């Protein structure tokens, strides 16, 4: 027997023409390839909406969703695939990025905790907020490590427990071995960035973001994460070109905002700072076109 | 300033 509303938890886009499709979870596997992660997203809620017990799509949905600058509908769609399949491992990592994002911190050990213990090979195994969970992190990944030495998602995994905890040091060389051996992985190069930019690096930060968006040139939260980084240094028209290529990438261009409305507001901020009152006037209608325009990513 | 995402 079908079961259709397992599913009630997550705000499905509207108006979504791939519920008409007849396979749209290949579709979404395509955009994926094609690094198209909005129109990604929306063909794997067509199956979500669909066939609610399918893991896979789920975990596809969740991915994309935090490749997308969402975190919130990430987590969403990866507790379902994570109820759906307690041993896939690939949703407890992405749960433990998008919760350590959220700074959800007793959640994002728990999710690396489960990362670690959930795969064959290891399951022999003052951070105020959560200390003693911070700690067994902490010492699994240590002795996975002495098991495994020179594995990459281990080095990525203490990447994250260490920006959980603010230790960017630490968390910068992991992710930097992490890398070393994993070149063309974006995500990492992401983490890494990510990382340098927290730690206050944003110039290094940047160098790991284009080789992220070399390898993936439709990752939306790299590109916001080079506005954010060329603000912290206000570098102003380089932060207002990538954010705008962000927000049109973020909603797929041509195509319920939210995650939209606080970059929009960020962008106000900018605009503002580099004395634009005219353009800041602009950002309260959401239309990307006029800063597409006089930002030079697109026509006139 | 500003943060960014892993």
């Amino acid at each position: 027997g079908h079961m259709l509303q397992n599913n009630t938890d997550y705000p499905f886009e509207a108006n979504n023409p791939y519920m008409y499709h007849e396979n749209p979870m290949e579709e979404g596997l395509s955009m994926l390839k094609l690094a198209n992660l909005a129109e990604a997203a929306l063909a794997f809620e067509a199956v979500c909406q669909a066939a609610p017990e399918r893991e896979e799509a789920w975990r596809s949905l969740g991915l994309t969703q935090a490749e997308n600058e969402k975190d919130g509908l990430a987590i969403i769609a990866l507790n379902h695939a994570r109820m759906l399949d307690p041993k896939d491992i690939a949703v407890h990592a992405a749960l433990a990025v998008s919760h350590t994002n959220e700074h959800n911190a007793n959640a994002a050990l728990a999710s690396l905790r489960a990362w670690l213990l959930s795969q064959p090979q290891y399951e022999q195994l003052f951070f105020f907020a959560a200390p003693n969970e911070y700690r067994e992190c902490r010492t699994l990944l240590h002795a996975a490590l002495e098991m495994n030495p020179n594995d990459a998602q281990l080095h990525a995994s203490l990447g994250v427990l260490y920006n959980l905890s603010n230790n960017y040091d630490s968390a910068a060389a992991n992710l930097r071995r992490a890398v070393e051996l994993r070149p063309d992985d974006a995500q990492l190069w992401n983490k890494l960035g990510a990382t340098l930019a927290n730690g206050n690096r944003p110039q290094e930060a940047l160098d790991a973001y284009n080789r992220a968006l070399d390898i993936n040139p439709g990752y939306v939260r790299v590109m916001y994460n080079m506005a954010v980084s060329y603000s912290n240094m206000s570098q102003y028209d380089l932060a207002a070109k990538q954010l705008v290529r962000a927000i049109y990438m973020q909603v797929g261009g041509t195509t319920s905002r939210e995650a939209t409305r606080s970059m929009w507001d960020f962008f106000r901020m900018l605009l503002n700072v580099m004395n634009r009152p005219d353009l800041v006037e602009l950002t309260y209608a959401q239309n990307v076109e006029p800063f597409a325009k006089e930002f030079g990513l697109q026509s006139m | 300033n500003e943060l960014s995402h892993l």
